[PDB]
């Protein structure tokens, strides 16, 4: 049960982080200087690494989940 | 053996042996490394990099395009495609958002109406603005009209593209062209920006 | 498996040049690999 | 098209001060009004829009060759839906042969 819930919560970060690893939230994308996009909020070393940092992984995650979801269902229609 | 990477059987041979143009190219590759050493360390950098340079035109954005014989002014009712009548409701709305893009005075009889793909919009990662800006820099005989940036499905984003008469202009004394010719010539350039 | 259960739920996101048929593509072939451990057993049952 | 409404022919497309005349090859002239200011068009990815796979969609509960998933339907309360993947995007639709359709179509 626990590796269940581990492995979906660990999926679905790791599918928002793939997402947004070029694309940016606020459109194109990222344009990143001094380790941070200046459009959003996101930090190099938060893409691949979703462990070192938490807190800061669940700020940029809850910033943009619903811009995130909207795009993703879009995605799968028609 | 997909295309674009064709490698199967004895292709890349025969490119080289055979002397064969670029055009003729079915594996062509190339690498670029960056001009900073510092940033090629960093892969988020190279990969925004890569995905900074791929060549998405106009085409591949669109679902449908509508080539009409229409004509915008603001006051005067001009006719309008039955179909396409109820794209009223946001000309209206573009005109009072954008007080300095007034129509001009030489639009031509000639509208291109255009229905842009949301899930390339989405996947590709690729705003109204930059789809506007880029149209407007590259073609400056033509005035593009554009509905807003939704986020909801079902309401589409419609880009319609008016030609001025500037466009009819450029060259004209080859007389084997009808207005319909250059007008779907117009179609080809602005779709391949 | 776990790649088609993220497909039936709309959970596979390509990224940014490919498809979501390439994708899912992609991920089936890397997952359907033998690992290196396919040795441990082909070795303990023989006598070098 | 237009279609004379004498001899029942295609007529040709002129266009003439902003206006769109169909002038046939009997003669007879006349001018659309708003159903004819349409050039030319052109729809892009014709091999998977909704309605190309309307027919397969609408028979594929019936099909026994279609995949089946071990999933309730929500409307009849049938414990199997039949499960299609269509598009280069693999758009995944449930349907069930009560006329229950994922995605709501
Ligand atoms: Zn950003
Ligand atoms: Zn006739
Ligand atoms: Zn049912």
């Amino acid at each position: 049960k626990k590796v269940q819930t581990a492995l979906k919560a660990s999926l679905e970060f790791n599918t928002f982080y793939a997402f947004y690893e070029s694309r940016c939230p606020k459109g194109g994308l990222h344009d990143f200087q001094d380790k941070k996009c200046v459009k959003c909020g996101l930090f190099t070393y938060i893409i691949y690494d979703h462990l070192s940092q938490p807190e800061l992984v669940h700020d940029y995650y809850n910033n943009y989940k619903d811009q995130y979801d909207k795009e993703k269902m879009s995605i799968r229609s028609i | 053996v997909a295309g674009g990477t064709n490698k199967s059987g004895i292709v890349r041979p025969q490119e080289i042996f055979s002397a064969k143009p670029v055009e003729a190219e079915q594996s062509s590759e190339m690498l670029l490394r960056l001009k900073n050493p510092e940033v090629e360390t960093n892969k988020t950098y190279a990969q925004e990099i890569a995905n900074s340079i791929e060549l998405i035109t106009f085409e591949r954005l669109i679902l449908q395009w509508h080539l009409l014989y229409e004509t915008y002014s603001s006051t005067k009712k001009n006719v309008m495609y039955p179909d396409f009548a109820s794209d009223v409701e946001w000309m209206t709305d573009f005109l009072e958002n954008h007080p300095l893009l007034q129509p001009p005075e030489d639009i031509a009889n000639w509208c291109i109406r255009l229905e842009l793909n949301k899930t390339t919009m989405i996947l590709k990662s690729i705003s109204l603005e930059s789809i506007i800006n880029s149209l407007r820099a590259k073609h400056p005989n033509t005035y593009i009209m554009h509905s807003v940036e939704n986020t909801a499905s079902g309401i589409p984003i419609i880009i319609r593209i008016y030609l001025r008469e500037s466009a009819f202009r450029r060259s004209t004394n080859t007389r084997m062209a009808t207005d319909e010719k250059i007008a779907v010539n117009v179609v080809d350039k602005l779709l391949n920006s | 498996e776990e790649i088609n259960n993220r497909l039936l739920h709309g959970d596979i996101m390509p990224p940014i040049g490919l498809t979501t048929h390439d994708f899912y593509e992609k991920l089936q072939l890397n997952a359907l690999k033998f690992p290196d451990r396919i040795l441990k057993p082909i070795m303990n049952s023989i006598n070098p | 098209m237009k279609i004379c409404k004498a001899c029942s022919s295609c007529m040709v497309r002129t266009y003439v001060d902003g206006n769109i005349i169909f002038r046939c090859s009997c003669g007879e002239s006349v001018q659309g009004d708003s159903q004819n200011l349409l050039v030319s068009s052109k729809v892009y990815h014709t091999g998977e829009m909704e309605d190309k796979y309307k027919i397969f969609i609408k028979n594929a509960p019936f099909d026994p060759t279609n995949c089946q998933i071990k999933k309730d339907c929500p409307n009849c309360h049938l414990d199997y839906l039949t499960q299609i993947c269509i598009g280069s995007q693999k758009i995944i639709i449930l349907v069930c042969r009560c006329g229950y359709m994922s995605n709501r179509g």
